[PDB]
C-alpha cells in the first residue's frame, strides 16, 4: 500500500 | 397519570426524545444534539461548538497538528523513549471525513486509538486498523473509530484500543522512534 509518512513530535501534558 | 416522561435538555436544539427521570440523565449524555468539545487530548482548550465548527477551531486554535491525506498511511512517533506522560497526534483525511489518531503514554504503557471527526452513527461506517512491523513481527489492532463526541478517554481507560508498553515499543521502534501503520477503510 501506498503509505504518505508523517514525522509527529511529542506533546507533554 | 401513572408517570411521567420528560424532554431530553437538549430538546431546544431539536432533539424529540421524551423518557422517565430515572434514564434522563443517562440520554443526555449520549445525545447527539449536545454541543461537542475540543477533540485534542488535554483540557488547556476548553472550546465547545457545531460539529462542523470542529475543524475551524483545529484551524484556528492548533494549526501544529500535521495532516495527512490517504486511506493508508504512516504515523511516525519519535521520541519514544521519552519519560512521563507524552501525547503524539496527527490528522488523517480520507472519504470526505478528517480521523484524529492518538498516541498516549502514560506514567508504561502505550494506548494508540482512533477517533472520527464526526458523530456516532457516521463512525459506525468505519474500520480502521492499527498495526506494528518489525522483523518477522506484526502486531495488529482493528476496530471502529470512536466519534469525538464520545471521545476516547473511556476507551483507552478499559484498554478498548491497541495496547503494549516499552518493552513491545523497543521491538517495533527504529532509532527511538515508532512507525505504526494506520489504514482506514469503509465496512
Ligand atoms: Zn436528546
Ligand atoms: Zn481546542
Amino acid at each position: 500500500k501506498l503509505r504518505p509518512v508523517a514525522m509527529v513530535r511529542p506533546k507533554v501534558r | 397519570a401513572n408517570s411521567v416522561l420528560f424532554p431530553c435538555k437538549y430538546a431546544s436544539s431539536g432533539c424529540e426524545i421524551t423518557l422517565p427521570h430515572t434514564e434522563k440523565a443517562d440520554h443526555e449524555e449520549l445525545c447527539e444534539f449536545r454541543p461537542y468539545s475540543c477533540p485534542c487530548p488535554g483540557a488547556s482548550c476548553k472550546w465547545q461548538g457545531s460539529l462542523d465548527a470542529v475543524m475551524p477551531h483545529l484551524m484556528h486554535q492548533h494549526k501544529s497538528i500535521t495532516t495527512l491525506q490517504g486511506e493508508d498511511i504512516v504515523f511516525l512517533a519519535t521520541d519514544i523513549n521519552l519519560p512521563g506522560a507524552v501525547d503524539w497526534v496527527m490528522m488523517q483525511s480520507c472519504f470526505g471525513f478528517h480521523f484524529m489518531l492518538v498516541l498516549e503514554k502514560q506514567e508504561q504503557q502505550f494506548f494508540a486509538i482512533v477517533q472520527l471527526i464526526g458523530t456516532r452513527k457516521q463512525a459506525e461506517n468505519f474500520a480502521y486498523r492499527l498495526e506494528l512491523n518489525g522483523h518477522r513481527r506484526r502486531l495488529t489492532w482493528e476496530a471502529t473509530p470512536r466519534s469525538i463526541h464520545e471521545g476516547i478517554a473511556t476507551a483507552i481507560m478499559n484498554s478498548d484500543c491497541l495496547v503494549f508498553d516499552t518493552s513491545i515499543a523497543q521491538l517495533f521502534a527504529e532509532n527511538g522512534n515508532l512507525g505504526i501503520n494506520v489504514t482506514i477503510s469503509m465496512c
